[PDB]
């Protein structure tokens, strides 16, 4: 999880506004990944393997 | 023997039948206006509330007029066009005073000035009061 922004909310209004005012709400976002491979091979002879 | 209050609740033209000059609101933290007629009208004369806001050139200098919004009560309505006006009936008479205000500050200058320009406009001065010095 990544938490992109928090956004605002509250303002700075008049008394006689019985109301109030929307502001802009956050952004949370979602992330992945993934791994990867590493591999080789290496090959020999039996006879000198024994003999060296 | 002087009880002068000048220094506390002064005082400023804002509308005298040729002119509309804006007031300055910014050191204060209340004011209010007045209306008093000099003539007997021929019909009610509506006024435009205006206020000004500061110019980029000069810190010190009114910028263009910008029209009031309206504030609606708890129990009441909104204008028309969500504007605010204030409009002086036929039934005054030469030697009466009305007071109103607007509920809301917004830019640091104010202004007023008739919705046209006739006979009856001129027969009616405006006056703003001011309540206290901050600074």
């Amino acid at each position: 999880m990544k938490i992109a922004d928090y956004g605002q909310l509250g303002e700075y209004t008049c008394d006689a506004k019985c109301d109030a005012e929307f502001g802009e709400p956050g952004n949370i976002r979602h992330l992945e990944g993934k791994t990867y491979d590493y591999r080789g091979v290496f090959c020999f002879n039996r006879k000198n393997l024994q003999e060296a | 023997m002087n009880f002068n209050v000048g220094v506390d609740f002064p005082s400023f033209i804002a509308w005298d039948g040729t002119t509309s000059f804006p007031v300055k609101i910014d050191g204060f933290n209340q004011f209010g206006f007045t209306f008093k007629v000099i003539e007997e009208l021929t019909a009610d004369v509506p006024f435009n509330i205006f206020y000004h806001e500061a110019s980029e050139a000069d810190p010190c200098v009114p910028g263009p007029a910008i029209r009031v919004p309206d504030v609606p009560f708890c129990d009441g309505v909104a204008t028309a066009d969500g504007l605010a006006t204030v409009v002086i009936p036929e039934a005054v008479a030469v030697d009466s005073f009305c007071a109103g205000s607007v509920p809301c500050f917004n830019g640091p200058w104010i202004s007023i000035a008739p919705v046209t320009v006739n006979a009856d406009s001129a027969k009616v001065q405006v006056t703003v009061t001011m309540k206290g010095a901050t600074r």
